[PDB]
């Protein structure tokens, strides 16, 4: 017949709970969430406060530093050490001109001598920070070639004519040799030569070694693969034309699978501040001493008033020193504990019965 | 003006070739459908584009197809709009294909058309061969048999009965429960067989199809045989069979077809089935405009802030990007405006009109598939026919019910009678007005009436031929006692004058009637009663059951089996019942006790009680004035129970005075003075001095739970106005039996008196049609107001005033004419506790609905069955049809179709009250859910100078409104229940939040827009403030600083905080919605666990390995889901403790076991329900 099927789904009789928010169940739900989030945020701020860091901005080293060891002004450097909270022994800095470079906008070597009163632990991260460099405009972040990242000898109509992501302003040069790391992202790669060690000032054969391996994820070598262009087909990018003065030989075409400093720059920063890892040591503790950074200056920032610096740290499991997560869990507890208190003291002094406040039968 | 020719070629008014006639009559096909198959696609697309976001999406495809803004894949972004328009149109065609299968039942149901050539035909023997209903054309000759419906408007030619009389059942055209007599034409009255009608040539000069049920004008012209001459013969309305009618008590009726298709009166009093966009659906366009303003503000801010960046000087755009042109842009905030329009386009989501339509289609599927709206007798479930207005059934304030077939069962039952001032009759009809004080434990009396029927059936076993069973015996009274007979002696007849009064009363009920005799083809030893009115069918059948079996009629008189013996009564005269008379009288002949004498003559008059007590004898010395107090007390007691009363009065005549009366009766019979008042005075002269035998009482049976359904609807604040097609006093009795008139009300009867409609003249002064405006003002001092209806539409009470409006239809035509009298007529009807509108046309039923719907801003229901209710069903906001054994137009034109009236409580108070609250919650939950995600594309604009880059990887933007968040919203709109289905009927006062419109406001929308604006600040700036210090968030220092990885932080907070916001705003956490909230929470981790293992991710390549393995992801996740949900879970907990709604308090009682003693599926409007 036409009698509908009675199976408790079609009759809308599924098993259910019907939760009713009484204050005997809701007010212990706030106190549980409030006690959890003040124990969590109390343990986050304890582990966050023990994160030491060294931030030295060196963008003014050609002009505000001379050929002798003078102090860095306090505008540029910040130290955080939890066992030495009144630490103010300023790092020194020195400029070596290198007149045979003939670039004159950013050349030479900036020699930074910082002092660390406490030792950073086993894994030491040497980041570089960039401020006011905008790597997040909508034409910048789409300008690269996905085919050339995966190690393919892509044509001109697959690096320039692709649909969303293409090397649109920087595809090929005047004679026609297409740029191998193309687009604005790979062209404007950060230049500054950082050393492969920290020179222990005051000691010999105790230099803290650093490396450019283990600088990106190991899983990025499945995507960044060695190229299959010949030297004839490709040319260096128009701002890489000083590292490669003769262009690409049959020996100097860069393997981007093993070159992890390129692989970090091809991941653009989301925000105005950019922090990318460039040196690491996974082996040794960095002892408490005065060390020396020797930065080959090649990267211009002062034409857009941007800063340019160094972030030496051993982070935490949350990463970096940021006081936000510990404060905002403690705010989440002290709000859930306060509005457990406000609704309870409104309940003992207002309050109603659970049966007959209904407007139908007044 | 049409002139239908038959059996004759047309004149030279056939100028149209390729098909000879010009006028092109419609075909006899009903439509009942929203779309014809030709213009389905143009009309359904415009119905979808009256939604304002659908012309918003169409603009984004036009503007996105230009390479100025650089939209990637401009032909793939049209795919989400195109497939939603196709899926909604396939759904609307499947919805509209189910109205066409009921058309094919109606257009194929086997009428009988003569096989003669019809010269009013298109281009593209002589038997009555069986043809289709759609094959009926204008000019056909149709033989309509017994008991089948009539195909078109038929000018009646001949009947099976001699002198050409029919009987039609106009309960489809009207509410008239009596059969109407339709006379055939006296020209073609001898035309009997199929060979006679083929040799007859004539034509009909008619008028236009003018939509008035009670009027027709026509001329039949036929050239006379053996004398060349035209002979006109007038055609009026009682010569006409209309399309809604059904031929009863006649073997065949032949006639000409004149009006087919939309020319018939039931089609002209109806319209095209409207599409009926719901009120929440209509008010959704204004909420989209609130988003068009919010989109405009965000694109205006981003358009001016981008141009402020493009005329700065010390920016890294000049050195490393190759936008080295320091000029070229002073205010380029036009091209940066509409980049943000493409960037922020998901702030009005594509999934809006497809989510809310899966809701409405699946809410219609659960109305269709429940067993408590299933009618087991008709084999008929509730059939939703409009699959998009289930939420309108939760806001209904006014019900405009029909009476006949809708409130009533079309079964009359003789229940009570008075014989010489003794009340004979036992019935528990509506003694349940006492539910205030005493219990509903009186199911013991329904068994106490039941044993008294069996004890009466075992006591009436004297020799009766057709004492068949109790199945045709509907008069339980064990006081049928023939007392002090066959006990003391054999002769007797000394005392017990009441026994002589009982057997003469029931004899008069077997004498004064016009009931004919036909043999039942099943069991031909038992014959049944073929009456005109069903009142007289119940009077003759109940005298048949107590002993006086009317077994036939002769040309001398009636054969009446008076308890075995078939005594013959010679009928002398018959005075037929009439509307002006309100009386039927029968002169019978007493037989002779003295030999050689011509004996006397007895007058037996029956009729209405109000006019027979005028016609009684005041000059008596018997008990003819002390019983008048007892009988008139009873007939007031019977009418307030809701029973049709009918006095029985007599006078014995001397046979010489009767011959003097017959001498004047033959004067008024040999002349044609029947239209004149000559015959009605001769009948009046004999009907003046009368002795009262007593009265009767007949129950017009309601449907099964009709006074229980109206009781639940009135407790919900819903107002019932019975709009009636038949007489005033009939609906007043149904008012008292449905508990709508209460016996202490003041019936404010309008009752116009003059036959003058406000149509012509009488401008400076009137004397006969200022009456209606007068006592509208006079009844506006007991209701002490004049005209203020702006204050009235702020009031949604019942009221408590114990008044009732009875307007008579002809006075309704003048109370609906001008603006100032409509305002006073509405204000009086709104202030009364019951409104009865009687003798009302199909146009005026729609007019009362449109008056209440347009003046007050309210929601109307309009249940009915019958083609007079179609215009009322179509012109209301919802329309309910009540289904029967037959195929009904009011079912096909309706929006829902229930088998019985009592299902309207289960339909409105359960399904509509759910479907209102399911969709008044979901729609603010839906715009909340999108803008928690789309606004983080704006808040990221602050940190890239509003240049126009995307925060999200492109598979997050596709699958947010499609996969990760789409299912908790949809299973809230389909399966959410504030309370159980029994509690919706135990507590009908929970319905009042829909009448007061307290669940869907544009104010409620703005707080969900403000709760959505707040959490996007939480969903963006909580991942921002863990990156903002030094951009390192991973435990191994390797860097998650890509913008797609920040978008993973934001999306996972937004998806979990949405799907747990939807969970907290569900009543009834069941296992089905609880499973698919969890699977929507776990498909955001699963898709990026799969898509970020492929090399096709292209920037995103190991996102789920790197982000989900980062402890800073799982620290941002729990604190940001807190601050998203904490200002709303606190506001609700403050609301639910100190300002609780009624439905929060009823849920508190339901947890405390105040409703556990009700069975699952408890139906209070059920006669066969258990005890509570
Ligand atoms: C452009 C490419 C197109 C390709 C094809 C597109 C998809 C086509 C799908 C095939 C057709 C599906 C039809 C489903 C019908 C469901 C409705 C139904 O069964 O009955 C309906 C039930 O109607 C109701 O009252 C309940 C509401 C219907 C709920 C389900 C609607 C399903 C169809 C519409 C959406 C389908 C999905 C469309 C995606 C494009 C009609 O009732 P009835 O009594 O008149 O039916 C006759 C019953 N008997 C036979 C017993 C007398
Ligand atoms: C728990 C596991 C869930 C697995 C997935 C289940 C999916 C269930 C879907 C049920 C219906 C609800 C969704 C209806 C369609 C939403 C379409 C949608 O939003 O997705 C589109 C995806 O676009 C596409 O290319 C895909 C088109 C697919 C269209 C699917 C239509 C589905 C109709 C289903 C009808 C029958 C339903 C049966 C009962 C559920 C993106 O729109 P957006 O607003 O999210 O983003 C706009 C921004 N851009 C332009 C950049 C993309
Ligand atoms: C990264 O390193 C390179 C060199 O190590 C930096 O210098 C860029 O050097 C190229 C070629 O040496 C310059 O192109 C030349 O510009 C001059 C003056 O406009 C023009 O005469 C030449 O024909 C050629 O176009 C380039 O201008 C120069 N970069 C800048 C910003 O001036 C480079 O600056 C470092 N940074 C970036 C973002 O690449
Ligand atoms: F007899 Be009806 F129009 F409900
Ligand atoms: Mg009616």
């Amino acid at each position: 017949n036409r009698r509908p099927k009675e199976d408790a789904f079609t009759q809308q009789r599924l098993a259910a709970i019907n939760p009713v928010l009484t204050p005997r169940t809701v007010l212990p739900l706030y106190l549980l969430i409030a006690v959890v989030f003040v124990i969590v945020g109390g343990c986050i701020l304890a582990q966050n406060s023990k994160v030491d860091e060294v931030t030295i901005y060196y963008q003014d080293c050609m002009t505000n530093a001379t050929s002798s060891w003078s102090d860095i002004p306090s505008e540029h450097w910040q130290f955080v050490f939890h066992k030495y909270k009144t630490y103010n022994t300023a790092p020194q800095w020195r400029f070596v001109d290198d007149e045979s470079d003939d670039f004159t906008k950013q050349r030479g070597t900036c020699q930074i001598r910082f002092t660390t009163p406490s030792d950073m632990k086993n894994n030491v991260y040497l980041n570089y920070v960039l401020e006011k460099f905008a790597a997040n405009h909508r034409r910048y972040v789409l300008s690269f070639s996905e085919d050339q990242i995966r190690g393919e000898d892509a044509s001109y109509e697959t690096v320039h004519d692709a649909t969303g992501i293409n090397c649109k302003p920087l595809s090929k040069n005047a004679d026609g040799k297409i740029y191998y790391p193309c687009g604005l992202i790979a062209n404007s790669m950060f230049n500054d030569t950082f050393p492969l060690q920290l020179t222990n000032v005051g000691d010999t054969s105790n230099n803290y070694s650093l490396t450019n391996k283990g600088i990106n994820w190991e899983s990025d070598k499945k995507r960044y693969k060695k190229t299959k262009y010949n030297y004839t087909q490709i040319a260096p990018p128009p701002y890489w034309e000083k590292m490669y003065p003769d262009g690409y030989n049959e020996t100097n075409i860069p393997d981007i699978q093993d070159w992890e400093e390129f692989q970090n720059w091809m991941r653009p920063g989301a925000f105005d501040k950019i922090t990318k890892l460039i040196r690491i040591n996974k082996n040794d503790t960095l002892p408490a001493g005065e060390y020396q950074l020797d930065i080959g200056l090649h990267w211009p920032v002062l034409e857009f008033n941007g800063k340019k610096g160094i972030y030496l740290t051993h982070g935490s499991h949350l990463g970096g020193r940021n006081p936000f997560l510990g404060i905002v869990y403690l705010i989440g507890g002290c709000i859930c504990a306060a509005m457990a208190l406000i609704l309870l003291t409104f309940w003992l002094f207002g309050g109603r019965k659970i049966a007959d406040a209904s407007s139908l039968s007044w | 003006l049409r002139t239908v020719y038959y059996n004759m070629p047309l004149p030279k008014d056939m100028i149209d070739e390729e098909g000879n006639p010009i006028m092109q009559y419609p075909r006899n096909k009903i439509r009942t459908t929203k779309y014809t198959p030709l213009t389905f696609l143009p009309k359904n697309i415009l119905f979808q584009f009256h939604n304002f976001a659908n012309v918003y999406f169409l603009v984004l495809i036009i503007l996105g197809a230009f390479q100025i803004f650089g939209v990637t894949n401009p032909g793939l972004s049209a795919v989400p709009l195109v497939v939603i328009v196709i899926i909604t149109a396939i759904k609307d065609a499947i919805e509209d294909s189910r109205r066409t299968v009921l058309d094919l039942e109606v257009n194929n149901t086997k009428t009988h058309i003569l096989e003669g050539v019809e010269n009013e035909n298109v281009s593209t023997d002589c038997k009555f061969a069986k043809n289709y209903w759609k094959g009926v054309k204008v000019g056909d000759i149709v033989r309509i048999h017994n008991n089948d419906e009539i195909p078109a408007d038929i000018i009646l030619l001949s009947t099976s009965d001699t002198d050409g009389a029919c009987y039609v059942e106009t309960k489809n055209l009207d509410g008239e429960t009596n059969l109407k007599v339709r006379q055939s034409l006296k020209c073609t009255n001898t035309i009997r067989t199929s060979k006679d009608i083929a040799r007859t040539k004539f034509w009909i000069e008619s008028e236009g199809p003018h939509s008035n049920l009670y009027t027709y004008q026509g001329n039949m012209k036929w050239r006379n045989l053996a004398d060349g001459e035209i002979r006109n013969e007038p055609i009026t309305i009682n010569n006409v069979l209309l399309r809604g009618c059904t031929l009863r008590n006649t073997k065949w009726a032949m006639g000409v077809v004149m009006f087919t298709g939309g020319d018939t009166k039931i089609m002209l009093n109806s319209g095209i089935t409207p599409t009926k966009k719901s009120r929440i659906s209509r008010e959704l366009n204004f909420s989209v405009v609130i988003n068009f303003v919010l989109l405009f503000i965000l694109c205006f801010v981003s358009g001016i802030a981008n141009g402020v960046y493009y005329d700065k000087k010390g920016r890294s755009r000049f050195s490393y990007e190759f936008g080295t042109i320091a000029g070229s842009a002073a205010t380029n905030g036009f091209v940066s405006f509409w980049v943000a329009v493409i960037l922020y386009q998901s702030l009005v989501p594509i999934s809006l009109y497809i989510s809310v339509e899966i809701i409405k289609t699946a809410q219609a599927a659960f109305i269709y598939g429940d067993v408590l709206l299933y009618n087991a007798k008709l084999d008929y479930p509730c059939t939703p026919k409009s699959w998009n207005i289930s939420d309108d059934l939760g806001q209904v304030e006014y019900i405009f019910s029909d009476k006949t077939g809708t409130l009533t069962q079309n079964v009359m039952e003789f229940k009570k009678c008075t014989i010489n001032g003794v009340s004979y009759g036992r019935a528990y009809t509506e003694a349940l007005a006492g539910l205030r004080k005493r219990q509903g434990i009186d199911v013991e009396t329904e068994g106490r009436r039941e044993k008294a029927e069996i004890a009466k059936d075992r006591d009436t076993m004297i020799d009766e031929l057709r004492a068949l069973s109790g199945n045709s015996q509907f008069y339980p009274e064990e006081v049928t006692f023939v007392s002090k007979e066959f006990v003391r002696d054999l002769k007797g007849a000394s005392g017990e004058v009441q026994q002589r009064c009982c057997e003469h009363f029931m004899l008069a009920l077997a004498l004064c009637h016009s009931v004919l005799v036909e043999a039942n083809p099943d069991n031909p030893k038992k014959l049944d009663l073929k009456a005109q009115s069903p009142d007289e069918a119940a009077l003759v059948a109940t005298a048949r059951d107590v002993g006086f079996s009317f077994v036939g009629k002769t040309k001398k008189g009636l054969i009446i089996e008076m308890q075995g013996i078939q005594k013959e009564f010679e009928i002398l005269n018959i005075l037929e019942f009439n509307s002006s008379r309100k009386r039927m009288s029968c002169i019978v002949k007493i037989p002779g006790l003295n030999p050689g004498d011509e004996p006397r003559a007895l007058l037996i008059c029956k009729g209405a009680d109000s006019i027979i007590y005028s016609r009684l004898s005041r000059q008596s010395g018997s008990n003819s004035e002390a019983i008048l107090e007892k009988t008139a007390l009873h007939l007031e007691q019977y009418a307030t129970e809701g029973l049709r009363t009918l006095c029985i009065a007599q006078r014995e005549l001397s046979w010489s005075e009767y011959e003097k009366w017959n001498e004047k009766y033959d004067i008024a019979a040999a002349s044609l003075a029947n239209r004149e008042d000559e015959l009605e005075v001769v009948a009046d002269s004999i009907e003046r001095e009368l002795i009262l035998l007593g009265g009767t009482a007949i129950e017009d049976r309601l449907q099964d739970g009709v006074p229980d359904c109206i009781e639940l609807l009135a407790e919900a604040g819903i107002k019932l106005w019975v709009l009636t097609g038949d007489k005033v006093e009939t609906a007043i009795n149904i008012g008292f039996s449905c508990n709508l008139l209460n016996n202490e009300m003041e019936l404010l009867v309008i009752k116009t008196t003059g036959d003058d409609v406000k149509e012509f003249g009488s401008e400076p002064s009137e004397i006969v049609d200022a009456l209606l405006s007068k006592y509208l003002k006079e009844y506006f001092n007991l209701t002490g107001s004049e005209e203020e209806i702006f204050e009235a539409k702020k009031d949604h009470e019942f009221p408590k005033g114990n008044y009732a409006i009875v307007i008579d239809g002809d006075a309704l035509k003048l109370a609906l004419y001008g603006e100032d009298i409509r305002r006073k007529f509405l204000l009086l009807c709104k202030n009364c506790r019951a409104v009865l509108c009687c003798r009302v046309s199909p146009s005026q039923k729609a007019a009362v609905v449109k008056l209440v719907k347009d003046s007050l801003d309210v929601m109307t229901l309009a249940i009915g069955d019958g083609s007079n209710d179609v215009a009322m069903i179509q012109s209301a906001d919802v329309g309910i049809g009540i289904a029967g054994e037959e195929g009904r137009q009011a079912v096909m034109c309706s929006d829902y179709a229930i088998g019985q009236f009592r299902y309207l409580a289960r339909l409105v108070l359960v399904h509509g009250r759910w479907s209102y609250k399911r969709l008044a919650e979901m729609i603010p939950e839906f715009f909340y859910k999108n803008m928690i995600f789309a606004l983080a594309l704006f808040w990221y604009g602050i940190y890239n100078d509003f240049d126009g880059s995307y925060l999200y990887e492109y598979t997050y933007m596709m699958f947010y409104n499609l996969a990760f968040t789409s299912l908790p919203v949809i299973f809230l709109g389909i399966l959410d229940q504030d309370v159980n289905d029994t509690i919706s009927l135990v507590v009908p006062q929970l319905y009042r939040v829909g009448i007061l419109r307290k669940e869907w406001n544009q104010r409620k929308f703005l707080w969900y827009m403000l709760d959505g604006l707040y959490q996007s600040i939480i969903c963006f700036f909580f991942p921002y403030l863990v990156y903002h210090k030094n951009m390192i968030v991973t435990s191994n220092g390797l860097g998650l600083d890509h913008r797609y990885f920040v978008g993973v932080y934001v999306t996972t907070i937004a998806v979990i905080s949405c799907n747990t916001y939807v969970l907290l705003h569900q009543y009834r956490w069941d296992w089905f919605s609880g499973l698919f909230i969890a699977l929507s929470c776990l498909v955001v981790f699963a898709w990026t666990g799969i898509w970020s293992s492929a090399i096709a991710s292209r920037e995103f390549f190991k996102a789920a390995a790197r982000i989900y393995g980062a402890p800073s992801f799982w620290a941002v996740f729990f604190v940001a889901v807190l601050f998203c949900l904490l200002p709303r879970f606190t506001y609700d907990s403050f609301q639910k403790f100190f300002y609780p709604t009624d439905v929060e308090i009823v849920r508190e009682m339901w947890q405390h076991g105040h409703f556990d003693h009700y069975p699952p599926g408890y139906d209070p409007t059920d006669p066969n329900r258990p005890k509570v």
